[PDB]
């Protein structure tokens, strides 16, 4: 079992530093370079730099540079990556990886990844606003409706409709982090327009991390 | 090349990147919420455990990942590597026929409006392919900077996508303007579709 | 013949009556130097060499590890075990070691004056042993080796690959004069002539442009690492010197009125990271008196920053600490073959 195990999820203020660990087992630690690579919801995979554990030598990407420091402890077989002066920009998933010689055969394996989110925000339940089906049309066609699940942190939120009974036509979007540092998303559903004055439609919002439940009947 | 690629279970597919120099090229697959997995190193060598349907070639300045028979698991994102640099990423997606979005626009609830922000949502529902352009207008002035989009994962039953675009205004701003229009462009869609409302 | 590897043996002009620690290892581990070394040129032979995949280097490394583990006498050795022990001062000065092949094998040698170390080689010759190579273990700067015969030579397993170490082979050596004065005892310094160095560094830079487009070439200090590699690190007379090279890699003084005598600050350290194996080793403090040695800077170890291909510049930082590369810088023009 050659593997790499990273430290857990980080929420940091704008300006702060993060320290991410990356623990090695199953191989001769000093024989392989460690690379760090990030996945920012925006820009595929970006290499941040390499570190040679033999002697701690590093090669950092100019794109970052100044801001990343990479160090290791040979006795615990653990590598470290500090990213400084964080910005919203740096919200991403961060990966360590083993360069097998150190690009030639590599990169394998990888760490599970470490989510870093850069926010002013602290834990907060969502507001839930109805996305009301339009009065303009149709007669015997299809109406869209929904819930805007706004201004919560951290992930995740779950949305179901009519306590689980309504699953057909539901599209619950991925959360995007807003300018303000709070997540936001909508759940929508299409129903028959002949349904709208008889069947009621309710979205069930749960945000476990704030211990918040909101139910919102959506009219008219 | 390029960001999305559409195909059927059982098709041969080719993913191509291009580089000035040499040498050794690698290929990675990534699934949502997971680390990248190494498929090919040294341009053409299979990593042990990876099905032999994955073939790497390299003709000097142009190198390719071929999947000789697309399996359901192979619908994923593929990255090429050449030293530190990675490809943009090619998302392999389920091919189906073209479907135009149904478009809906939602004003902000009065309940939200009370508290000094207004979200205006535009829904594009059950369309294909993924590529679409959403432009927001306010008394005919197109806006910019103040909208985010999200897109769903391809529907597993009908292979379509849905997308929301959300305009964010201050209420002060929302109340000083009248006509709020969502303009959509898409693979037929013969011509752009506009949904709008007048505040009220 | 064909390519192959085999355990080599060594040979040196080393004495049994010497207290000096390389001699003592050489006495029981090597033979005497070849009292009639013969080189016969092979006419019209072209041969491929690869200094980066040469078993000779792995073998020279194995020797020097053995040499050091037997020779150096730290007071405290650390790995989980802490070992406390006798650490009397030793005399320490490297000598030339030669590497020779047993029967049925021969060493090919490349004599193309502008040989980079990977290509084909068009003036090939056969020797029985290498020339004499001092096992100097330094970082950043290569000391007391051979020189490039013609132009300055950039050596790399692949230059476009930023993980590969770069070896600069100078064609004109430059003095470095490091002194701990008599008799603050760990405070020391090196001196290099501003004018020669800066001349030689501008030629290095001219050579790097040929390799890298006409991309603008810059030097910077190391970005990180253990002390052994962030500083120019070496052993003089048993004492481990650590010297700050910020002022040697100064691309302001590539007009101006700046060169003069450049003096690097150093200090002698007792606690070092071991290059052979795992952990740390504490040594006794420096001997009294003038601690001095005048070495020839003969090559430079560099690494080039990654993440720069969409950009106008290449940035080069002094490196090493993979000691095998020190052996490569002298062994590059050799390769063993088997006969039949
Ligand atoms: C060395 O020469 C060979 C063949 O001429 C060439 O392939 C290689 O790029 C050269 N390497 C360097 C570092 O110049
Ligand atoms: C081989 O080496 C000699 C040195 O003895 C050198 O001057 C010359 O370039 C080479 N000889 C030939 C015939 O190419
Ligand atoms: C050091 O200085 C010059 C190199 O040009 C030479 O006269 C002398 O033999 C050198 N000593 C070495 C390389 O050990
Ligand atoms: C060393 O090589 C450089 C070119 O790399 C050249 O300009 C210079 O004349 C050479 N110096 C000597 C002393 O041979
Ligand atoms: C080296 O050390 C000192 C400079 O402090 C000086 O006495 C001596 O002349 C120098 N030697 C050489 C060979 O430059
Ligand atoms: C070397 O000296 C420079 C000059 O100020 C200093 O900034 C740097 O921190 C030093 N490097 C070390 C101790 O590695
Ligand atoms: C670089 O060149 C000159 C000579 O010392 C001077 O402008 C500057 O101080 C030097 N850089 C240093 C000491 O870091
Ligand atoms: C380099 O060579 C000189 C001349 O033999 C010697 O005095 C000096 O100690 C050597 N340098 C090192 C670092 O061993």
């Amino acid at each position: 079992q050659i593997e790499l195990v990273q430290s857990g999820t980080e929420v940091k203020r704008p300006g702060a530093s993060v320290r991410i660990s990356c623990a090695s087992s199953g191989y001769r630690f000093t024989n392989y370079f460690i690379h760090w690579v990030r996945q920012a919801p925006g820009r595929g995979l970006e290499w941040m730099g390499w570190m040679n554990p033999l002697h701690g030598g590093v090669n950092y990407s100019g794109r970052f540079q100044g801001r990343v420091t990479m160090t290791r402890d040979i006795y615990t077989e653990t590598s470290f990556m500090v990213l400084s002066g964080l910005r919203s920009d740096d919200s991403a998933i961060y990966f360590c990886t083993r360069g097998r010689d150190g690009y030639d055969d590599g990169f394998h394996p990888w760490g599970q990844g470490t989510l870093v989110t850069v926010t002013a925000a602290s834990t907060k339940g969502p507001s839930v606003f109805p996305l009301a089906p339009s009065s303009k049309s149709t007669s015997g066609g299809t109406a869209a409706l929904g819930c805007l699940v706004k201004d919560y942190f951290p992930e995740p939120v779950t949305v179901s409709w009519n306590s689980g009974a309504l699953t057909s036509g539901v599209h619950t979007f991925p959360a995007v982090l807003q300018s303000s540092g709070l997540y936001s998303l909508s759940s929508v559903v299409t129903v028959p327009s002949s349904s709208l004055g008889t069947q009621t439609y309710i979205c069930n919002v749960n945000h476990k991390p704030s211990n918040t439940k909101v139910d919102k009947r959506v009219e008219p | 090349s390029p960001s999305t690629l559409y195909a059927s279970v059982g098709d041969k597919i080719t993913i191509t990147c291009r580089s000035s120099q040499s040498g050794w090229k690698a290929w990675y697959q990534q699934k949502p919420g997971k680390a990248p997995k190494l498929l090919i190193y040294k341009s053409s060598i299979l990593e042990t455990g990876v099905p032999s349907r994955f073939i790497g070639s390299d003709s000097g300045t142009e190198f390719t990942l071929t999947i000789s028979s697309l399996q359901p698991d192979d619908f994923a994102t593929y990255y090429c590597q050449h030293f530190e640099t990675f490809g943009q990423g090619t998302r392999v997606q389920v091919r189906r026929t073209v479907a135009a979005p149904s478009v809906f626009i939602f004003p902000p609830s009065d309940e939200q409006l009370k508290s000094g922000t207004a979200s205006v949502v535009c829904l594009l529902n059950n369309f294909y392919p993924r590529e679409a352009k959403v432009q927001w207008k306010v008394d005919n002035a197109l806006q910019s900077g103040n909208s985010q989009e999200s897109v769903t994962e391809q529907d597993s039953k009908d292979s379509t996508y849905s997308l929301s675009s959300t305009l964010t205004l201050s209420k002060a701003d929302y109340e000083k303007h009248k006509v709020y229009a969502c303009e959509v462009t898409h693979q037929g869609l013969s011509s752009p579709v506009t949904k709008s409302f007048n505040r009220g | 013949w064909k390519d192959a590897d085999t355990t080599l043996f060594c040979a040196s002009d080393a004495k049994a009556h010497e207290t000096e620690v390389h001699n003592v290892w050489a006495t029981h581990a090597c033979v005497p130097t070849d009292p009639n070394p013969q080189e016969i040129h092979l006419e019209n032979v072209t041969e491929n060499f690869n200094m980066w995949k040469n078993n000779m280097v792995e073998q020279m490394q194995e020797d020097v590890i053995s040499l050091w583990d037997q020779s150096l006498q730290p007071c405290v050795k650390l790995t989980g075990s802490v070992i406390k022990q006798a650490c009397p001062k030793i005399s320490f000065d490297p000598i030339p070691i030669h590497y020779c092949t047993p029967a049925g094998y021969v060493i090919l040698k490349c004599n193309d004056k502008n040989f980079n170390g990977t290509g084909p080689c068009k003036n090939v010759s056969s020797v029985q042993c290498t020339h004499g190579i001092k096992p100097v273990v330094s970082t950043q700067l290569l000391l007391n080796g051979s020189l490039a015969e013609e132009e300055i030579i950039i050596r790399s397993e692949n230059l476009t690959n930023n993980a590969k170490t770069i070896i600069v082979h100078l064609n004109k050596s430059v003095e470095i004069n490091c002194t701990r004065p008599s008799n603050d005892i760990r405070k020391a310094y090196c001196e290099i002539n501003g004018t020669k160095w800066n001349k030689v560094l501008k030629q290095v830079t001219e050579k790097l442009k040929e390799h890298f487009n006409n991309k603008t070439i810059i030097f910077q200090p190391p970005s990180g690492g253990d002390l052994e590699i962030t500083m120019h690190s070496f052993n003089c007379r048993g004492e481990f010197f650590y010297c700050n090279t910020t002022q040697l890699f100064n691309n302001t003084c590539i007009m101006k009125g700046c060169n003069g005598t450049i003096t690097l600050p150093c200090k002698i350290k007792q606690i070092i990271n071991m290059w052979q194996g795992t952990g740390q080793a504490m040594y006794a403090p420096p001997i009294d008196g003038k601690i001095n040695c005048v070495s020839n800077i003969t090559g430079i170890l560099l690494t080039r920053d990654g993440g720069a291909n969409n950009t106008s510049n290449e940035t080069f930082r002094p490196g090493g600490g993979n000691i095998k590369d020190n052996w490569r810088s002298e062994l590059y023009k050799y390769k063993v073959v088997q006969i039949e």
